[PDB]
């Protein structure tokens, strides 16, 4: 009966995790929003703005204390006292304005949540904003929780972006657990806090090109037949179920089209680069 | 008698935006636009294999990643010295064109429409402004108000599925979406097959039907209710366009041509005249006077006195210029859709054949929505043509090698406006990479000479008769379809 309350916050994100969620099927996004979750705050799609939006977010975090999921899209920048990501402004009872940093927001909301779900490689692992050359002190949710000594149930759903099936599946499994924990145990997580349900399979071991790989039949260029290894494929070092699930309602996937770039992995992008050089 | 209104977060745009206005005598009299989130892609890119840039830059934005990918692979093509095949060019247009459709539909419905349409009484449609001046408030005949609101809301809901189908179309030759794999230096990674061209076409015809039969009629109907919104949110009336969707192999002709319109006069676009100022932006420049992007610098400084935004301030011949569908449609001046010609006559008593026949009405809140809807139709006509031109089996990829030392620039138009990526290579690695994006031209702060950015300037004069429900401020801002991820990168 009751929908899962969700407060969805964005730090150093690109909105691509949200857009990928909008691509969900079985259920589609209309059913997700009307039947599965109560999306209480989401900066990209919600009706209210400014003071009203933030007041609503804080009201839900109070009324549904210990009973909402904090969804985090994007990394948390810690340099310059958090000022590389300002998420809003709060107007106190005297008229003065105060900016809220992503650090402050997460420190505030995470202890109020039932669980935090870091969707996307940025929030889960740091991802592109935390890659070499950045000067923002960009940090993952797990690292920020460790630094802050925040103990709150945390599940990572990585990918850049994650497949909507991974996000929907993980949230539904979490909510089912809360509603009946002994009938629905929490999904088993790997050492990087991501569900084995979606991230237990190695791409390469499950790849339809594996017969070609075994016969040393390698594509000389993108548009030639063969395994993609010499074009830079990171399938050998990447754990996700893309080979089975494919992308965009089964239309295509990275390896058929081009190469896997290892987007779900905690070392994406630096440990997966250069993308077009073999592993 | 001035009152300050500060809106942070300004929601239903992409990314982190703050809008501040001063209101006096029922109108906005000053404004400030602030982007509050920075990642520094131009710093992150340094030292990498230049080919990685077409994957890394897409993560600037998950709404428009194909635009960044297109600009990046074109910059790489230029720097690497490789010429794309006819089929590669067309395939790139089909990948990108499918997302133009997705982005405009996403914008109008899922970002803009809740300023006009009353959604159901569940989150995230509520809470909302108490006096929101919606269709259900404006239309005095209650049955008509209800019917028109339901008509709009059902389109909003249907558009959720239509935009998803557009991403199936992008994935067809792009691998997945957000963040395609199928565009690379040298062309595209998957040759279209007859079967997949037909599968793209079947989906496209469903999107096209929605555009012509639902979206265009809703926009013109909406404008006929909010005629006051064609008379405000004006701004500088300066526009720039770079050219998008090359229609031949030498990139001399486009679906929508490059050009500039400043102070009532058309001129050619000259990339030498673009520069970025940082006087009110959180950045340090090594030299005064604004910098051309080919010598651009990204040295963030959130402590810079007097600065208020992470968005730089691009100017063309020292003039603020806006970008986006209004800009492209004004510069190209294409013939209007049959729907638009008909409904402008029927609902407004306007005789209009070409976009510029809208005159002053183009430069307004509703004019920006009309331009975007018309461009969606125009792009669909083009995609329909490209689907006939694409050749199953014809090579889409040409080999290249990373040069030791080179430069290249990719020019295009993202759905939100003019986009370029500048790439300099040294020792086979990215030495400098500079991005001048669409919303960067719209949502920028004041330049060193105090000239307001286009959104700031367009806010001047916007009516705010109810300070507690300042709905026209957000309506103006959202008419520009801002993306702050792109603006700041
Ligand atoms: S994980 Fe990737 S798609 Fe998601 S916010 Fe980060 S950059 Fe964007
Ligand atoms: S290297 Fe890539 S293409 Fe080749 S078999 Fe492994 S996962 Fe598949
Ligand atoms: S195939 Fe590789 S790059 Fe593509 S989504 Fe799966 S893990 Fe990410
Ligand atoms: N469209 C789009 Fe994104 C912006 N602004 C880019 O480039
Ligand atoms: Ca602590
Ligand atoms: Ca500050
Ligand atoms: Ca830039
Ligand atoms: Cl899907
Ligand atoms: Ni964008
Ligand atoms: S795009």
């Amino acid at each position: 009966a009751k929908k899962a309350p969700v407060i969805w916050v964005q730090g150093q994100g690109c909105t691509g995790c949200s857009v990928s969620l909008l691509n969900a099927v079985h259920p589609r996004i209309k059913e997700i929003l009307l039947d599965v979750i109560s999306l209480e705050f989401h900066p990209t799609v919600m009706a209210s703005e400014g003071e009203m939006a933030l007041a609503h977010m804080y009201e839900i975090a109070e009324k549904f204390n210990g009973n909402f999921f904090l969804l985090v899209e994007g990394a948390i920048p810690t340099a310059k006292e958090g000022r590389y990501c300002i998420v809003g402004e709060t107007l106190d009872a005297k008229g003065h304005h105060h900016e809220v940093t992503m650090m402050e927001l997460i420190r505030d909301l995470a202890p109020k949540s039932l669980a935090t779900v870091a969707v996307g490689t940025c929030s889960a692992y740091g991802g592109i904003p935390a890659a070499e050359g950045n000067v923002t002190g960009s940090k993952s949710v797990r690292d920020f929780f460790a630094d802050e000594k925040i103990e709150k149930l945390l599940v990572n759903v990585p990918g850049c972006p994650p497949h909507p099936d991974w996000m929907v599946g993980t949230l539904v499994a979490a909510w089912s657990h809360v509603l009946n924990p002994t009938e629905h145990p929490l999904p088993e997580l790997d050492d990087d806090g991501r569900p084995l349900l979606f991230f237990g399979d190695n791409i390469h071991e499950n790849c339809p090109y594996l017969d070609k790989y075994d016969n040393s039949e390698f594509a000389e260029t993108f548009t030639k037949p063969g395994c993609k290894a010499e074009l830079g494929c990171k399938g050998p070092s990447t754990y996700a179920d893309c080979a089975k699930r494919r992308w965009n309602n089964g239309i295509n996937w990275c390896v058929e089209n081009a190469v896997c770039i290892g987007c779900v992995e905690p070392d994406f992008p630096d440990g997966k680069s250069p993308f077009y050089v073999a592993e | 008698g001035k009152v300050k209104i500060s809106i942070d977060p300004l929601t239903r745009v992409e990314g982190h935006l703050k809008i501040e206005v001063e209101v006096k005598d029922g109108k906005v009299v000053d404004a400030k636009c602030s982007g509050g989130m920075f990642r520094g892609f131009e710093q992150i890119l340094r030292g990498r294999d230049p080919r990685d840039s077409s994957q890394i830059v897409q993560r600037i934005c998950g709404v428009c990643p194909t635009a960044h990918c297109t600009a990046s692979v074109m910059a790489q093509d230029d720097a690497f010295g490789v010429k794309v095949t006819t089929n590669g060019r067309i395939t790139r247009n089909l990948i990108f064109g499918a997302n133009y459709l997705q982005s405009h539909i996403l914008h109008f419905y899922h970002l803009a429409a809740l300023d006009y349409v009353k959604g159901p009484d569940v989150s995230p449609f509520v809470p909302r402004y108490a006096n929101a001046d919606l269709l259900t408030d404006r239309i005095k005949d209650g049955a008509k108000a209800d019917a028109t609101n339901t008509y709009g809301l059902n389109q909003y809901l249907k558009a959720l599925e239509i935009r998803r189908i557009c991403h199936e179309m992008v994935a067809m030759f792009g691998g997945r979406m957000p963040h395609v794999q199928g565009m690379v230096v040298g062309g595209a990674t998957e040759i279209p097959t007859a079967d997949k061209v037909a599968e793209y076409a079947a989906r496209f015809k469903e999107v096209q039907k929605f555009v012509i039969e639902e979206y265009l009629p809703l926009i013109y109907t909406l404008g006929s209710v909010y005629t006051d919104l064609f008379e405000t949110g004006i701004g500088w009336k300066n526009v720039i366009a770079f050219g998008v969707f090359p229609e031949d192999d030498d990139y001399k002709t486009f679906l929508l041509k490059p050009g500039v319109y400043i102070d009532g006069k058309d001129e050619e676009f000259d990339s030498k005249l673009v520069k970025e100022y940082v006087g009110h932006s959180f950045f340090d420049h090594s030299a005064p006077g604004g910098l051309h992007y080919s010598v651009g610098e990204t040295n963030p400084n959130p402590d810079k006195p007097g600065a208020y935004s992470f968005v730089k301030a691009p100017r063309y011949k020292d003039k603020p210029c806006e970008v986006g569908p209004l800009a492209r449609m004004w510069v190209q001046n294409p013939e209007l859709s049959p729907v638009g010609q008909k409904l402008l006559k029927e609902l407004y008593g306007i005789e209009a054949k070409n976009f510029r026949d809208l005159g002053d009405k183009a430069f307004s809140i509703m004019g920006r929505h009309v331009a975007r809807a018309e461009e969606t139709w125009l792009t669909a006509v083009a995609v329909e043509k490209w689907l006939k031109q694409v050749q199953p089996g014809a090579e889409t990829y040409v080999k290249s090698e990373i040069p030791d030392a080179a430069e290249g620039t990719g020019f295009t138009e993202a759905p939100r406006g003019a986009l370029l990526h500048y790439l300099k290579i040294k020792d086979k690695k990215i030495e400098n990479y500079q991005i001048v994006s669409a919303t960067l031209w719209n949502a920028n702060p004041r330049d060193d000479m105090g000239q307001r950015g286009p959104i700031e300037e367009a806010l001047i004069g916007v009516p705010v008769p109810d300070i507690k429900n300042p709905v026209n401020v957000g309506r103006l801002v959202r008419s520009y379809d801002p993306x702050l991820g792109c603006a700041v990168h």
